RNA sequence: AACGAGACUCUGGCAUGCUAACUAGUUACGCGACCGGUCGGCGUAACUUCUUAGAGGGACAAGUGGCGUUCAGCCACCCGAGAUUGAGCAAUAACAGGUCUGUGAUGCCCUUAGAUGUCCGGGGCUGCACGCGCGCUACACUGACUGGCUCAGCGUGUCCUACGCCGGCAGGCGCGGGUAACCCGUUGAACCCCAUUCGUGAUGGGGAUCGGGGAUUGCAAUUAUU
């Protein structure tokens, strides 16, 4: 009945409990609609509304987020539910319908179930920034 | 004169605290914080002056290398020799400058009086 | 009490780059000539074995011009860790 | 007379009250882990204090 | 909204001539020796709302503006919300306005000229006093 | 069920409590309130003339979140951003004063104790009234939808 | 050319606030204090009256942009 | 006798794990109850210095590094079983602090 | 279902171009919720080709300095900008970034051609990812110009620019610098 | 065949497999609170998904399909954490490059007791009609202000600083922890996000230049140290 994963993106850790419940999903003490930008508020239910709300209905999911910025944040929600699902339905339900969920939630995004590699690379000497450099004058 | 509200008849004969409180906050932390020996030296020898001076002639001449000594009211009428680090100039204490330090009155340099530039 | 100093000789001392340098300074210390010393001590560690090595010699020797020395031997290594 | 002006100040503090403690400088110090020594002298001996340049 | 049929399109306060139009904190911010800072002091002082427009005024409003800004230390203006704090000659903590700013500058200027000071000399040849870098800049308005 | 504090918009809780607090009547407010900035940090006194029980509310509620808050924290909590003339910006903490005096008030009201690990948390009581504003304010914003 | 604005209405200007508004399709704040020469804050705070009066539909508010539609 | 402590500073990795495998297995044929290896936060010392003597350079920046790694490893047993297995294996290039109790 | 920001709906719309057909996307799969992804089609060449259009239009009106970070800002003024042309037009404000980018496009393209100081052009044909991309370039640089100071708010302004670049009217700055390449297109030849 | 390129070292991305952690947390159970939950609130067993860091795996153009003397290799697609991680080190040779001023590293020249020595007290490198250069900040409506809501990482520390109390603000006082994944520190950094006030004019955009005051540092601040 109990299965946990993490979600990642840049800097930013997402960490989701999933226990059999009422369909309750909270993110670190407040439902979805109470995050930052509320302009970023259907990036978050992406899953949910691709999965459809019958699988989330025995499903309680409580999500704990710190790190990163506040946009990367809502990726690391969006992945924790996302391969919270995922990984629920292969211990706890059967693989056809983990298969169901997984052909529904990668041809919409692959950021679903997987995470960007790419970080902050270190800027060197020589220039203010990454590659950038300082400028340089004859005569 | 009125520093204050208050006359240098006052100022001299007021306690060095009552002194102090009339200054600003910059030389209240030079004061609060204490005056040293070889600015007590200074305060001693212009005293010394000032009190073996003539009847209506001014105290002799007595050179410092103090800039940074603040000027007492008691310094009031007394000549002062600032050094400027090439010639020790010459500094006559009025009442008004009771505020200010002794060195400002002691230009640091000559005057820049330009001419035509050249090939560089 | 506390210190306690242990002399312990150098096994090869042909393979020891410290060693055979000291060695070449002291015997350019002996006034010895530039060519004929460091083509002594080059063949010596040369023969002791190791894969290459390379000498070389930058200051006065003739005159008052600046010279540099280079006598090079076998394999050398340079770039990478 | 002379032997209370010869060392007359408080140099407890500043750039002169510090020096590199191998070749008696006090240009370019570094302050950091008790190093004491300038730059110059630092980068010659690295590798005996165990100075590796990894990067 | 509103449509005030008495505004006063021009308005005079301390010898200054004030736009009402604007609003009213901005508006009293036009005259020497206040800032947007202390308009809203004297202005949250007098209990004068700041919704209205500089125009909608009655004279009393004006008038006790006026009163709170000639005399500050009575009205419970803070003194360290005083101009000068502590002036050179009578010790006094006094509100600056604009005839006085004016003046107690050009004064301040004389008795430093008068006392042959740096500050002053500076002052005097056209030269900023701070101790700037007069090397690279300080240029523009000379010949 | 009871809508506890976090379930709902914080900005309209800060602005339910800030009524409260004027309502209730019970509260010390400086002399200075309408003197002073709220920080180094800023250029104008504040619009609101509520200023002070308003950001006893925010104060309340950052209190109500973490305990162990004191005069260091309080002052920490409101960044600034300065822009220095010709120099660039830099962050600024808040006033020391205004957020320890807003604590020492609310410990004055019997909202605040004061805890054994040194800082400062909500007693049952502020924690009764804290989910009472949540309740009225919830309830309300949920009904009148 | 300088630009003046009225800064409190007129019966004029008030009659085609009131009369007009309401047909407009789009209403913004800018595009009322374009076409009635009103200032900024007066014509703001005009649509919050016609927000009372129930002759204008809001659609979305974010900070300072706001989107008015004619009623029905 | 009860939580004696040995902490472990060093250069490099190498010789360090080497001797916390000599203590936790050399401690674990005694029976002495073992919490086993406990490993800190890395410690870097970073440098930036300017290559050349002169700065006539193309402004080229030297990055000097060194590492430092502390571990720590818990024993619970008298003091001289520990005092012996820490004085019998010792080790070159780490260094070796105990704590007890 | 998949429907932008909330309200709209993104497969009733048309495309009337072969050209511009195989390359604007939002119509079949790609239609989404959020125009920000944060995803990589800077990746490999023409990988930018299949992003959503809304989020093209998006990842360009943070072009000048100031705002150059700030994506959200777009993502603000984009959705204002969609529920103001609704109110004017009364159509899919999808079909109105569709036509804006058909007509905003150039056809013909000068390439510069001669020594460094003296331009003289000869007149190629433009590719369609170039179409695209420079049309979207006209749109937010129209908005920008026309928004300056009017005090125009940027979502009331792009629906502007966008609604006239839609219908073909020579309000929209883009229609214009569009007209005046095709013109010198035809002035070389 | 050999050096240089690559390989290599250092850093980032992968591991729900392994080795484990009271100096990091998790799950579970108790007590605590306010209306079954919410809580950095307090304690015990449970373990490593999180948090660290070691071992070793993993990517080799690999798989499929196209362009190729079907040869190198080049393109597209899938399978996948990754089909381009960013730096260090750098040959045979040279420059009449910069370095007496980083060297108790020096060959000459000069200085050597009214010293080109050194210490002491002041001044000066900072000066101002002018050119040339990096760099800061802005010219506002994607903006300024005012309140409100939630985010980082690298490092620094015997100095960082917890919480009180007095202080409008800078600041005082104090009582505490940490040679540090223990204490500052759940490091509540800035935009951004949500409301508010402003309304195209030298405007609240921009803030130089100044006139007064408070506080710090220091022997010492005038030539404004901040
Ligand atoms: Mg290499
Ligand atoms: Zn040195």
């Amino acid at each position: 009945q109990s299965v946990q994963v993490f979600g990642r993106k840049k800097t930013a850790t997402a960490v989701a409990h999933c226990k059999r419940g009422n369909g309750l999903i909270k993110v670190n003490g407040r439902p979805l609609e109470m995050i930052e930008p509320r302009t970023l508020q259907y990036k978050l239910l992406e899953p949910v509304l691709l999965l459809g709300k019958e699988r989330f209905a025995g499903v309680d999911i409580r999500v704990r987020v710190k790190g990163g910025g506040h946009v990367a944040q809502i990726y690391a929600i969006r992945q924790s539910i996302s391969k919270a699902l995922v990984a629920y339905y292969q211990k706890y339900v059967d693989e056809a319908s983990k298969k169901e969920i997984k052909d529904i939630l990668i041809q919409y995004d692959r950021t679903l179930l997987v995470a960007d590699p790419r970080r902050c690379e270190s800027k060197k000497f020589g220039g203010p920034g990454a590659r950038a450099r300082y400028q340089k004058s004859y005569r | 004169f009125t520093y204050r509200g208050v006359d240098l008849d006052q100022l001299l004969d007021m306690s060095y605290e009552q002194l102090m409180q009339l200054y600003s906050a910059r030389q209240r932390r030079r004061l609060n914080r204490g005056l040293r020996r070889k600015q007590h030296s200074l305060l001693k020898r212009l005293r010394k002056a000032k009190k073996e001076a003539p009847p209506m002639e001014k105290p002799e001449v007595v050179k410092t290398h103090l800039r940074d000594m603040i000027i007492l009211p008691e310094m009031v009428g007394s000549m002062v020799g600032v050094y400027n680090g090439k010639t020790f100039n010459q500094v006559e204490i009025k009442p008004e400058m009771i505020g200010h330090y002794l060195g400002e009155f002691s230009i640091t340099y000559k005057p820049v009086k330009h001419g035509r530039p050249g090939i560089g | 009490g506390s210190v306690e100093l242990y002399a312990e000789k150098v096994a090869t001392r042909g393979l020891c780059a410290i060693a055979q340098a000291e060695s070449l300074r002291y015997k350019l210390l002996g006034g010895l000539a530039v060519r004929r010393a460091c083509y002594g001590v080059l063949r010596f560690i040369m023969e002791s074995g190791a894969k290459g090595c390379e000498v070389v010699v930058s200051g006065k020797l003739r005159g008052q011009r600046a010279k540099s020395m280079k006598f090079v031997d076998g394999l050398m290594i340079h770039s990478g860790d | 007379g002379h032997q209370q002006l010869y060392w007359s100040h408080p140099r407890k503090f500043g750039q002169g009250s510090r020096s590199c403690r191998v070749c008696s400088n006090r240009h370019g110090l570094i302050r950091k882990y008790g190093l004491n020594m300038c730059r110059q002298c630092f980068r010659q001996y690295a590798k005996d204090i165990g100075f590796i340049k990894l990067d | 909204l509103v449509i005030p049929e008495k505004f006063q399109h021009i308005l005079r306060v301390l010898n200054t001539n004030i736009d009402g139009r604007r609003k009213i904190a901005f508006a009293i911010t036009a005259i020497k020796g206040v800032g947007r800072r202390y308009a809203h002091v004297v202005l949250r002082k007098a209990d004068i709302d700041l919704t209205k427009r500089a125009g909608e005024l009655t004279e009393d409003e004006v008038e006790r503006v006026i009163t709170i800004m000639q005399n500050p230390r009575q009205y419970k203006i803070p003194d360290w919300f005083l101009n000068r704090q502590k002036d050179v000659k009578d010790g006094k903590y006094s509100q600056v306005l604009a005839n006085g700013l004016d003046n107690k500058l050009r004064e301040d200027l004389e008795r430093l000229k008068k006392i042959r000071a740096h500050r002053g000399l500076r002052h005097f040849w056209g030269l900023r006093v701070r101790g700037q870098h007069t090397k690279t800049t300080g240029r523009r308005g000379r010949t | 069920p009871g809508v506890t504090v976090k379930d709902v918009n914080q900005q309209e809780f800060v602005r339910a409590l800030a009524a409260f607090l004027k309502k209730s009547g019970k509260l010390k407010v400086p002399e200075w309130v309408d003197t002073v900035k709220l920080a180094k940090h800023k250029e104008l006194a504040p619009y609101d003339e509520n200023w002070f029980y308003t950001r006893a509310a925010s104060t309340a509620r950052h209190l109500y979140l973490r305990g162990g808050a004191g005069v260091g924290s309080m002052t920490k909590i409101y960044g600034g951003r300065q822009r220095n003339g010709v120099m660039p910006s830099h962050f600024s903490r808040g006033s020391k004063s205004v957020a320890r005096r807003v604590l020492q008030a609310l410990e004055g009201l019997k909202m605040v104790e004061k805890d054994q690990d040194g800082g400062r948390k909500l007693t049952p009581q502020g924690q009764r009234d804290l989910d009472r504003i949540a309740g009225q304010v919830a309830a309300a914003n949920k009904k009148h939808s | 050319d300088k630009l003046n604005n009225l800064v409190l209405f007129d019966k004029a200007t008030y009659d085609k606030l009131c009369k007009e508004v309401p047909n407009y399709k789009l209403i913004t704040p800018a595009v009322v204090s374009e076409r009635l020469k009103i200032r900024g804050s007066l014509a703001r705070a005009a649509l919050q009256e016609l927000l009372s009066k129930g002759l204008i539909k809001l659609v979305s508010k974010h900070r300072a942009q706001v989107i008015y539609t004619r009623n029905t | 006798i009860h939580r004696i402590r040995i902490t472990l500073t060093s250069r490099n990795v190498k010789s360090l794990e080497k001797v916390c495998a000599d203590l936790i297995r050399g401690a674990k044929e005694k029976n002495l109850k073992v919490k086993g290896p406990v490993r800190m936060p890395t410690k870097t010392l970073r440098i930036t210095t300017r290559k050349t003597p002169c700065g006539e350079g193309s402004k080229t920046w030297d990055r000097f590094q060194m590492r430092i790694h502390k571990r720590l490893i818990d024993l619970h047993s008298p003091s001289e079983i520990v005092k012996q297995i820490t004085s019998i294996s010792i080790e070159p290039g780490v260094e070796v602090e105990v704590t007890i109790a | 279902d998949i429907k932008l920001f909330g309200k709209w709906s993104t497969d009733d719309v048309q495309i009337n171009d072969i050209s511009l057909q195989d390359y604007i996307a939002v119509k079949e799969k790609y239609a989404k919720y959020l125009p920000h992804s944060a995803g990589r089609y800077a990746a490999k060449r023409f990988r930018k080709a299949q992003c959503p259009i809304v989020e093209r239009l998006t990842n360009s009106m943070m072009m000048h300095g100031r705002n150059n970070g700030k994506k959200l800002m777009t993502v603000r003024i984009v959705k204002h900008a969609f529920e103001i042309i609704h109110l004017l037009t009364g159509e899919n404000p999808l079909q109105v970034l569709v036509n804006a980018i058909i007509n905003s496009g150039p056809r013909e393209d000068s390439t510069r051609i001669g020594r460094a100081g003296t331009v003289r052009r000869q007149a190629v044909d433009v590719s369609p990812l170039r179409r695209v991309n420079q049309a979207i370039w006209l749109l937010c640089t129209g908005a920008r110009e026309a928004a300056f100071r009017n005090i125009k708010t940027i979502a009331e302004c792009l629906a502007d620019e966008l609604i006239n670049a839609a219908k073909g009217s020579s309000n929209s700055y883009a229609i214009k610098k569009k007209d005046e390449l095709e013109r010198v297109a035809k002035s070389n030849r």
